[PDB]
Parts: structure tokens; sequence; C-alpha cells
């Protein structure tokens, strides 16, 4: 009689049809990308419209049962995410218009290149090609040819579609009663309906903005080292107390470091840990890689994977006649179907990516059990942070010399490990001040406080102050940094990254603790223990179904995130390099410009 | 609106998983009835002498 009865009901039976679509949408992606063909790009679109419109049509009666006669968390929490209405909240042009933009956009970013100055008929595209030619250059010019050259006719051209992204996006989460289209992304951790685990939307900029205070002095110590490396190679327009060339990051937009490991070495007179060498010699392929990594999980009480995970793998690609994306993603679809598409190569890269892609597939295990609407992640930053720890465990030098991959006699000391936190440390550590930057500014813009004209003169002015770099050639309002961005173009979340780097390194203390592994943390391991299984199994099936401020505190016992597992693992990288930055400056001065003398 | 359709279909693929995998079962009720007893186990036979 009750409205709690017909919503239980409706929920029901909701599971079980959304569960049929979703498989047959989700599979059909699959044998899209495993192998290209017109039958499977057809059948993604009849497949992905089929499942897209089916939550539209529920969606209508979804809003029928109000959550304020529900008495029931688990009730409202399904039908939170299907009262929402997406695109149909938006007026008919501006909702068929929204697509084109999205498309339009993602087209040019695909499709889009750069031809090379001194080879006008060679044009190369920006993946890989532009990518890749960004990864190794030290030149100078070279370096400032493609990355100067690709935002004028990108981020100029991306300007218009841009603007019609920000005023389109802000008026479906003004229908939503949300105060900007910004807001609508932090909802992922929005937590009401538990008394005390209440957690604000707008709690969110609190966070992050106060965390971030506390990575500037590692940064900053991390930043003086950086600089004063490259230092000796351009010392005109690299200051001592400036800021390094927004060119100069490694890559195109400088969203990881790790490619000035190369030069960045602290020791070069030592050696390094590699498994490429030692897994030829072992004469492995991409059959048995797979298997090493599944007796990881069983070592710590995860159970095992299913025989059609490992029959229906793809371990390459069949050349040009059957093609498929290299890119590593693990794909849940349903039915206790799971499998993971990636290019496997011999490096010591793809063994720590194979447990990574491999953490994805086994935590999608844990929470299987819950229905449909409730099977998800707490939140967009724990997917990739639970495939992080178990990285973590296998760059770890116990770890490899327990299945033989590391010599047992290999030296273990200071200089061994201070220049293996350093590799880690342009990954984490790089990717959050971009990370915080980039994500803090779009906030600003979809929230009114940065004028249209103002969006690039508060973009490099934000830059210097939290990333500490400076643009070699100065742009106008013209120009979008994001447009060209992958995440930003594609319409993807872009905090998930930062969140990721601070719940990593928490289950990372907090797992070690129950193994009763003592010393530095970057020597902790979680093979052989048992215990910590146990204790990170028990959120790993939760998902979603409960608030992540609740769940989080069942593991690392904190009810919000914290940096200070960020200290601890980075602590001895910290206390060498702030001897080493005593002969220089920590920190840059945002005074400080290239082209201004 | 409340108002539903009782029967769904078993989605059957040979992708799915292990776990919801079809499986045909048959269950034997024994009742033992005031009626007369017929089936019974087998037999031996053994040899003779």
């Amino acid at each position: 009689s009750t409205i709690e009865e017909q919503a239980k009901t409706f929920l029901d039976k909701f599971n079980h049809e959304a569960e049929d679509l979703f498989y047959q949408s989700s599979l059909a992606s699959w044998n899209y990308n495993t192998n290209i063909t017109e039958e499977n790009v057809q059948n993604m679109n009849n497949a992905g419209d089929k499942w897209s419109a089916f939550l539209k049509e529920q969606s209508t009666l979804a809003q029928m049962y109000p959550l304020q006669e529900i008495q029931n968390l688990t009730v409202k929490l399904q039908l939170q995410a299907l009262q929402q209405n997406g695109s149909s909240v938006l007026s008919e042009d501006k909702s068929k218009r929204l697509n084109t933009i999205l498309n339009t956009m993602s087209t040019i970013y695909s499709t889009g290149k750069v031809c090379n100055p001194d080879n006008p008929q060679e044009c190369l595209l920006l993946e890989p090609g532009l990518n890749e030619i960004m990864a190794n250059s030290l030149d100078y010019n070279e370096r400032l040819w493609a990355w100067e050259s690709w935002r004028s006719e990108v981020g100029k051209q991306l300007r218009p579609l841009y603007e019609e992204y920000v005023v389109l996006k802000n008026e479906m989460a003004r229908a939503n009663h949300y105060e900007d289209y910004g807001d609508y992304w932090r909802g992922d951790y929005e937590v009401n309906g538990v008394d005390g685990y209440d957690y604000s939307r707008g709690q969110l900029i609190e966070d992050v903005e106060h965390t971030f205070e506390e990575i500037k002095p590692l940064y900053e110590h991390l930043h003086a080292y950086v600089r004063a490396k490259l230092m000796n190679a351009y010392p005109s327009y690299i200051s001592p107390i400036g800021c390094l060339p927004a060119h100069l990051l490694g890559d195109m937009w400088g969203r990881f470091w790790t490619n000035l490991y190369s030069l960045t070495v602290p020791f070069g007179q030592k050696p390094n840990i590699d498994v490429t060498d030692a897994m030829v010699d072992q004469a492995w392929d991409a059959q048995r890689i797979f298997k090493e990594a599944e007796k990881f999980f069983v070592s710590v009480g995860l159970p095992n994977m299913t025989q059609g995970f490992w029959e229906n793998s793809m371990l390459t690609d069949p050349g040009n006649v059957q093609k498929a994306v290299c890119h590593p993603t693990a794909w849940d679809l349903g039915k206790g179907d799971f499998r993971i598409l990636m290019c496997t190569k011999v490096t010591m890269d793809d063994f720590l990516t194979a447990h990574h892609e491999m953490g994805h597939i086994q935590y999608d295990m844990a929470y299987a059990a819950q229905p449909f609407l409730l099977r998800n992640g707490a939140n967009e930053g724990f997917h990739e942070a639970v495939g992080e720890i178990m990285s973590l465990s296998a760059a770890t030098p116990k770890h490899l010399k327990s299945i033989g991959l590391l010599s047992p006699d290999f030296q273990e000391d200071n200089e061994t490990e201070i220049n293996f936190l350093l590799k880690q440390a342009l990954t984490i550590v790089g990717t959050l001040p971009f990370t915080y930057m980039l994500e803090k500014w779009r906030w600003m813009v979809f929230k009114g406080e940065i004028p249209k004209d103002q969006w690039m003169k508060k973009w490099w002015e934000m830059k210097r102050e939290i990333v500490g770099v400076v643009e070699p050639v100065p742009h106008d309002e013209t120009y979008c940094d994001p447009a060209s961005l992958f995440h930003v173009s594609n319409d993807y979340s872009f905090i998930r990254y930062y969140t990721r780097t601070l719940y990593q390194f928490q289950f990372q203390e907090a797992l070690c603790q129950a193994a009763k592994h003592e010393g530095p943390l970057h020597k902790c391991d979680i093979s052989n223990s048992t215990e910590a299984g146990q204790k990170l199994f028990n959120m790993l099936r939760l998902g979603k179904s409960e608030p992540w401020t609740l769940a989080l505190e069942n593991v690392v016992g904190a009810k919000n995130m914290n940096v200070r597992p960020l200290l601890n693992y980075f602590e001895p990288l910290f206390t060498w390099l702030k001897d080493q930055n005593k002969n220089s400056f920590v920190g840059w001065s945002t005074d400080w410009s290239p082209y201004a003398d | 609106f409340n108002c539903y359709f009782p029967l769904q279909s078993y989605g059957f693929q040979p992708t799915n998983g292990v776990g919801y995998q079809p499986y045909r079962v048959v269950v034997l009720s024994f009742e033992l009835l005031h009626a007369p007893a017929t089936v019974c186990g087998p037999k031996k036979s053994t040899n003779l002498v």
C-alpha cells in the first residue's frame, strides 16, 4: 500500500530488464574494439541507443516515486540516479545540439594534427604522432613548434565550441536544482541520509584546497630539483627562483613528469630494477603474465579468476586484418562475464599494468552480488585507486625477488630506493598540482567567477602559482588550453585523478598495518599476507551502496581525505631532496616570465 | 504505472559467468503413502552352487 512497496517493486524489475540491455550494449562495444568491422560499428550504435533510451523510459516512471516517503537508505540510493532525467531537462534544441558539440569537439581532437614546420608535406596527428615526439624531444624549438601551433588551430577553434559546452551544460545543472555545472561533478561525493557521515557538495572545494597546502612543501622541493638539472641547458629562460617552461614538462600537457626521469636520475652509477631483461631470459608470454598475477590475489584471500576470464582475454593484436585498441582497459559487462583488452608485450610496465588492469576486474567481483544500480565504486576515485595499490606492491623489490624476476643478491639500499621514489614521485607528485590546477579552473569558469575574456588570463596566472609553470608565448582569450585535453574535450571527470592519489596511499598505509610490516612504506609488500585482504574485501563488496565516508572508515579509519600517508611514503625522498636543495632556492615566484625581462 | 508482467526470461549466452550459467535441475520427490510399494533398488543374483 505504501510507496515503499511500490518503489522496491520498480527497483526489482528494473535490475533484470537493465541487466539484459546493459550486457548487450557493453558486449557490442567489445566486438567493436576487438575487431573493426561494419557490423560491429552498427551494433554498438543500436545496442548503445537501445540502452540509452532505456534509462530515458525508466526515468519517466522513476520521478513518480518521491524519496520523502522512502525510509530505506538502499532504496533511495537506487532511485537517486534514476530520478535524474539527464538531457531530458534540456530544451529540444539544447538537448540535440549538446550531442553535436560533444561529437564535434571529440572529432577535432582525434582528427587534429600539426604539420611539421620544416616539412610542410608531412603532417603528424597528435596521438600517437604528437604525443610520442614530445616525450623524447629535447629541443627547445622542436617542442615549441608542436606545443604552440597545436592550440592555435585547436585551442582557438575550440573556443566557440567550448563556449556552447559551458552554456549548454549549465542549463542541465540548473534544471536539476544544482548551483551550477561545476557542482554537478561534485555530486559523486555527496553523502546524505546518515547521521554524522553527511558530506556536502561544497565541502569538496575546501578539502581539495586544504589538502593541497600540505603538498606544497613536497612539490616545491621536487620542482626545485627538476629545475636544477635542466638549468644548465637554458640559464636565460630558466630562472633560479622562476618557473620551468610549459613545453619542457616532458609531454604535451605536462601531466606526468616520468619522461624526465632519465635526466633526473640522482645516481647514474648504480643499476636500476628492470624485469624486461629478466623476463626475456625466463621466456614468458602474455599467457603466463596474467597467471602470475592471479596467484597474487589468492595470497591476500581474494578469489581467483573464472575460467571464462582467462579464455576470453585478448593478448595481442593479430595484425591490421583484425585490429583492436591497445589502450589498457578493464571491461565489466555483466552476468559474471569479465574481460580485458590490452596489447601485451614484454616490459617492466606491462607486468605492473597487468596487476592494475586485473585490479579493476578483481574489484568488480566483490560487489558483483549487489543490484545493477548498486554496482559501482563509492566514487570516481576508487576505480583506479584499488588498482594502483596492487601495482605498488609489485614494484617493490621484495615482490619481484619472490617470483624470481630480480636476482636474490641484488643490493637494496638508500641509493637504490631513492632513485625509485623519484620515478614514482614524478608520476604521483607531478599529477597532483596539474590536477588541482586544471580541475579548479573549470569550477571557476563554470561557476561564473571568471569572465569569458579572463579565461586565459586566469589560466596562466593560476598556473605559475599552483604548478609554477609559465608560458613561453603569451596567449589571449582566444586560445583554450583545456579544449585540447582528452578529458576536458570528452566530458569526463578530471577531479577523480586528484583524489586517487590520496585514496591509494591511505589504503597502502592501512593495509600494511594489518600485515604487520615494519620499515619504510615503500618496502611494504602485501603478498603472502592474508590478513590485509580480509579487511579490504569488506569495502570491495560494498561499492556505492553505502556512503564512501562510511566505507572509508572501515579501512583506513578516516572520515575524509588526509595527506598524512602522502608525507610518510614520500618521507625518505623529502629528506634527501631537502639537502640537495640547500644550494638552491626552494619554491618559485609568479613575477617571472620568459618574455618579460 | 504500478502494473507489470510477472514472467521474465532468463538471459542465456555462452559468454555469461559460470555463476549465472543455466543449470538443469531434476528434483525427485520421495513420498511413502498408504498404497503398496513398487519401485525398489537393484538386485544381486549371485552364482549358484
